[PDB]
């Protein structure tokens, strides 16, 4: 499982009798669905990424003059002209200069000259922008079902499979070989302000590294530099980058500024580098809300029998595996495939049933199977593999499992509850309300009624109810919400 | 070095070993002035050059001629070794920020503070909503 | 024209006509490439005059000096006609105002303005006079 | 006399049996001295000036370039020196000029340059400014004896004498020949604080006007130009008239901002122009407070005999002179000199007289005479000179005359209120209060008070006391405060 | 002067007068363009003489030699008049001392001058102690 | 006599029957040991020195810079190194430098070059440090007799003694001649933050001057400059007079900041110049808490004969001090040697005199004698010599005496804070609060009560006890305080 390794990983539990299940799914996060006799998923946001984002504006820095020219003529004698004065891509300035006996002018007047040059700056030194457009970003979503095959951190498990999702698509289901399909149907967002990020790349280059930010818009859109838009031969204001000397008669010198690469990348010092892979333009932000419909799962080798208890071995022990649960390898030896019989006792009841898969009937394949993870009650006991034997206690402390699910799922509510909040009639404020429940308590509720079932559930809220209803003081009508509550998450 | 244009007028073309030289042009004699010139490239500068009388010297030019008229200079300014002025370009939970406000203020607020809280303490009557009231009190302060 | 100064360095004082020429000093000779000279008098630039071997030419110079060490070319700039920028220098009701003045000082000084209106209500006593007493009042800051 | 023809007219006359009389001069505001049994005069203040000001600061507008050198070093080889660096009186700037191989450097880079060059600017283009100082200021204050001869507004009357008064003099006699001596006491005050105003003056060019002016201090002392105190040559914070070019290899041009008188012209438009001539700087705010003595004038041709009856012609008809007196111009054919026999009635009272003449005893001299001047009270108004007969009709009321010189009287205590109130002592308080009702209530005594003499005016003021004493409420206190003054007025 | 270091490389040790001169080595030419140099010394800055081929000219090289390898140059620095700079060097009865703080911050407080007295011949009303106590209180400011 | 020129001076006087006084020396201040029929000693702090303190490091201000090597490598050659670059005593820096295909290589960019130099600095401008040392300070006190010879205010004495004192050694014993001798047990204490202090010292320059002087240890150990220990051959951190030139290809000069001598004098403008002797180093504040013994000091002139009354004659006459003394001088040309039968009478008291001698026992030797100082009661006297006589009175009153006695000692008991009292045992707490006591009124005691005895302090003491238990008011018992005072004063 590709879960245990992420620092953050979100528990989330399938009620019995249950085939629907909200998720909350953000960058560098993943959350395990398990639901009860069916197998159970991994599910995260691999990355979230445009493709071929709009070109807005390319600046560019190191201006290329070339064929420049002058004209001027005798004083009083007419307004000099120049034939690339009028054209396009071109930087024109007028001025007047001194003339005597050596100009070959009769007065010592002030005749008129004028100067300019072509202005196509280098290739290869352009500044380009694009903006993000907020329906077409695509959203990548991969499930991987759960194998007793054990996965490294960084090698990709053959069963993951993938998803894309937009704002306009909405509903796709997967397949995954023997297990099953799991429908997706997912709303997604982004918390980043599309319109107050410009994406700014400068060309391709080897030397200059990094090649991209991400930059504000309102100081992208006032560079003082030469701009122009794509599919533009010209370029609108290029005399930022010309500087014209002061006239000597006839001739007047047209300087150029040089690149500006320097001074760009210094005032873009300490700034994020937006990660860029060939045309895929990703983002760091954002999350998706999904449901997911487990309805059409297969748990797989079922069919299968159950080896002999004398032939295991453990090739990797018991550990913790940072979120309460337990994790351990181990390698078969005699005939194959078949069932993995294994259980957990606590100490001083060696004859009951405690361990709480998380790996849906674990097994062994004909070559592939032996990753086993568990979740134990707080205190010791003894973990049970055939023959084997092993020696644990579990850290946890109950309390502060449960007061850790209350806090995740406050969490949740906040973070989902942005957009499923519905109120339109008396309808719409029934299922909000629900929802607000479920999403606050669903995991109080399953672990406060384990294994109670639908009717000792709907007794045991009958009971309360009846409790509620006798006459105390105002602090004593609890037990009838305390009874209405159990009662709701008991038969909704 | 001194090509006859389809226009009517004669361009002198010049290199960076050219510069203070007499180079003859049809019937007249240009003597080439200007010094900072450099090897033939794409940025080429071509300025009009003046033509005077035979007792005028020059003034404020660097390429006159002789008995010879429409006659304009040309050369690049590349492979010169290399006013490079720079452009000006400008560079650039939840509630717990509320709470360490909060904090800070009655920290450096302690008179009005103290001043609220002896307020609440004399003139309350109300132990039950005593805290709802501290509430407002402190965090209306923003 | 030719000079020989005590310290052994020469001075080629050149003047309006002598642009664009080869003057011949000791043993060898050059030129003078400046083009903005004129008469001679107490406007005299006078800037070093580079030497360099036969095999170069020069780069952004005026005057260049060949087989020759220390010539010092030293012209007038007067003598001529008008590159100059004049400096900035800056050029050199009634009731209205006091009323004005006094409506300012109230907003300024509202607090000061309450105190006055509350002292005849309270303290002086002098509704008949009351007016007199806020005139006197505002006319206290004028 | 010369005060017939101005609009600001004062007839400030002393009490019956009065020797002085205090005064107070503005420029351009004449003032008529009469006395009974003596000759009356005419004062004003004729100009207030400063000869020879100091000068604080002095800018200059034309710099006078000359012996500008320059020095350079290839790369490497430390900066460069000139003997003028270190001088006084020079402008320059050290800078970095790009040696390489055109110049014979042996390594391409920077090298130091230093161009500099000694600065003296122009003569006869120095913007003088000199500064005004309160104690050596001159006043001029002229004094016309009246006679019996018509003046014009620009002769000048034979007679006429002058005076000067400055802030350390005090005392001054002067000397009118047949009509005796008059004493004047003169303190002199400047109204404006001269501190804060400083006349600039270009040197004396008279191409071309004006050549002087009234600025304020602020102004002339931000001004953007060369600087120096009288004394050092040297010229402080020489570079504003001075611009160094871009430097070249081994030559940087110093250019020259050239005359700049122009747009300080144009930046003195609209001010006004400072009135000076010779060695003398007139001003404009200023008035002397003096106190005439009237003691040793002696009225001329008192012994003279009566004139012809029949032989009297009007040169020119009477007619009113906008100052509540009238005007008349008289011939004569017999026996000179003679007194001139003048008098006034009232139609319908034909045997009372009601000529108080402004003029003294007139009279007619071998050369000039027959100039009258005189007020008539509004109404009646007849003229017996000799057999001459004229109908005037004067308009106003003696109440508005009254009025009219009470209201004059405040308002000429209002001007002098610096000099007229002294604070020192308890003494000097008392003649301080004194002096200011003398002056309040002078022309109230003097129009309502004509032949009473002191036992009338004694019994008035009993009457007025016993009134004041009279058994009446409390507001009458100001019929007893009246009686008081009317007393003190009549007692001095 | 030439010598062939035991390393196999050969040194040129100029002087003074050997300023833009030629020397030849083994075979090739040496080119010395320094116009820094000057009798020997301990103040030897001996560097690298780059040696270039026949068809590019020199560029940012004080000393080149052609048809040779491996010649340092090296050459004193005295007896040759003169660049200089300077380091920073930052520049170098008690009853009265507390008597004169206590009656300033006395001077400084007059509305807290008047509270005490209106404090004290208050609440103290103990003149013996209460000079006590007010002494303490103007010794607590510091 | 010989401090009677100097203005700091103090009077301590040994209680009769005692044989040992404390006593507090400290610079340009003198003490006069006076005792009941023993020569009154002069004690006098000279100066107080070390010998040749323990330098501590040297900052020299003329790097001489010698054997400069420079080397280089263009690109896709490595980087440049040198041999010089981790030897010791070398400085240098590694710079990037341009290359091209003027200098033979081929591929463009920027290369490597280094370029190092030796560092040292040559002799006589070496600035050294120097550091006092606790234990190793050096104390010298001189005592001197009482000869009746007048001395200048700078002559020697031929009779006079030294001695010297440490930490270290306590005891020592002198002999003055036919006088006696005295004993001196000083404990020292350094009364400056010695660790504070540090001479630094420009080498050996026999025109220019200052050479020594005293900083702040902190801007000592803080200047920016190559330093070094004594003994270490390299200069640490001799980079601080050295600059680098511009990379131009292959050469990189390295030029010298040149001589500092001068900045740091222009650094040390009004610091006080060290004191330095010889080989010895002078410090200016200190103090010593010494002891001074009298067990065996003798009288000189007892027995000797009685002049003529008749023939005396003066040398100078009587005039004051300037710490409330009488300082008197005769010459005498008769037999010799005899006594001077010195008194003075208080007017109208021919019988009693009030005069007691500071010189013990005037005499007249064959060299010197006459010479005579005298404290006497305010009012007017009559000093009475032979046959001598003179008109003197005082200024002051006995009352401004006994003030003056007790803020002395107040004085001297607080400038010996550091070993005044200990309370180690409660003995030593006992004697260091009889020790206290006495110190501070002994000199009241002592001229307030004068020859009374011990039968008149036991009945003083007896009384005021009895006194003090009779009726008073409650808080009116200071006389028991008084009482008790008197008595531990008088127990002595
Ligand atoms: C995973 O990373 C480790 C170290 O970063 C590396 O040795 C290993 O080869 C990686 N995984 C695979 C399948 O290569
Ligand atoms: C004064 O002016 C009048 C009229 O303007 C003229 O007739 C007369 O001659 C003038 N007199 C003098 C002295 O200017
Ligand atoms: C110093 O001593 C000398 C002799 O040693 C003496 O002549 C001189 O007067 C003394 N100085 C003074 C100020 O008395």
């Amino acid at each position: 499982s590709r879960c245990t390794h992420l620092e953050n990983r979100d528990f989330v539990t399938g009620t019995q009798g249950t085939t629907r299940v909200t998720l909350v799914l953000e960058l560098g996060g993943c959350v395990t669905i398990t639901a009860e006799g069916k197998p159970s998923m991994d599910v995260w946001l691999d990355a979230i990424y445009q493709e071929n984002p709009a070109k807005t504006r390319e600046y560019c820095l190191h201006a290329k003059l070339s064929d420049t020219k002058v004209a001027a003529r005798c004083p009083t004698m007419g307004p000099a002209t120049l034939a690339e004065e009028h054209q396009g891509g071109t930087v024109c300035k007028r001025d007047q200069s001194d003339r005597g006996w050596g100009n070959h002018c009769g007065l010592f007047g002030k005749g008129s000259i004028v100067a300019c040059v072509k202005a196509a700056c280098e290739a290869k030194k352009k500044a380009t922008g694009h903006v993000y457009d907020a329906n077409k970003i695509v959203y990548t979503v991969k499930v991987e079902p759960h194998t007793g095959d054990y996965v490294a951190a960084n090698e990709t498990h053959s069963g993951r499979k993938t998803a894309s999702f937009t704002i306009s698509s909405e509903k796709t289901i997967l397949t995954m070989g023997e297990y099953g399909d799991v429908s997706l149907l997912c709303r997604v967002a982004s918390g980043v302000d599309l319109a107050q990020t410009v994406i700014l790349e400068l060309d391709k280059t080897v030397e200059h590294l990094p090649t991209a930010w991400q930059v504000h818009r309102d100081w992208f859109n006032d560079l003082a530099l030469p701009w122009k838009h794509e599919g533009a031969q010209n370029w609108n204001n290029a005399e930022r980058l010309v500087e014209f000397g002061a006239p000597h008669a006839v001739k007047m010198d047209v300087y150029n500024l040089g690149d500006q690469t320097g001074v760009l990348l210094k005032a873009l010092a300490g700034v994020p580098v937006a990660h860029i892979e060939g045309t895929k333009y990703h983002l760091k932000s954002g999350h998706v809300t999904c449901e997911v419909g487990l309805e059409k799962l297969k748990m797989k080798g079922l069919t299968y029998t159950m080896c002999d208890k004398t032939k295991f071995t453990w090739k990797r022990a018991p550990t913790d595996s940072g979120h309460d649960t337990v994790v351990m390898e181990v390698t078969f030896s005699g005939t194959k495939p078949c069932r993995i019989p294994v259980r957990a006792v606590a100490h001083g009841s060696p004859d009951v049933n405690v361990a709480m898969l998380i790996t849906p009937n674990p097994t062994i394949e004909n070559n592939g199977g032996g990753f086993i993870e568990m979740q134990l009650p707080p205190g010791d006991n003894i973990i049970y593999v055939g023959e084997l034997s092993h020696q644990w206690f579990q850290k946890g402390s109950s309390i502060g499992r449960v007061f850790q699910k209350t806090k995740k799922g406050i969490e949740r509510l906040t973070v989902i509850g942005e957009h499923a909040w519905d109120f339109g009639s008396a309808g719409g404020f029934l299922s909000s309300i629900g929802k607000a429940v479920h999403t606050v308590l669903g995991g109080a509720f399953n672990s406060i009624f384990g294994g109670v079932g639908f009717l000792p559930k709907l007794l045991l809220g009958v009971a309360l109810a009846w409790l509620g209803l006798n006459m105390r003081n105002p602090t004593m009508s609890m037990s009838f919400l305390l009874a209405g509550g159990l009662v709701l998450a008991m038969t909704l | 070095t001194v090509r006859k244009e389809r226009d009517g007028s004669t361009v002198i073309r010049a290199e960076g070993k050219d510069a203070a030289t007499q180079v003859r042009v049809e019937n007249g004699t240009c003597v080439i002035l200007a010094t900072d010139m450099g090897s033939w490239c794409d940025d080429s500068l071509s300025y009009e050059c003046v033509t005077i009388d035979q007792g005028e010297e020059p003034v404020d030019v660097d390429c006159f001629c002789r008995n010879v008229d429409g006659v304009y200079l040309e050369y690049g300014r590349c492979g010169k070794q290399e006013t490079r002025r720079s452009v000006l370009i400008p560079s650039h939970d939840s509630l717990r920020t509320h709470l360490t406000r909060v904090e800070g203020w009655v920290w450096k607020n302690k008179l009005l503070a103290l001043a609220m809280v002896t307020v609440v303490w004399l003139t309350l009557e109300s132990v039950v909503t005593r805290v709802a009231v501290l509430v407002v009190l402190l965090c209306l302060a923003p």
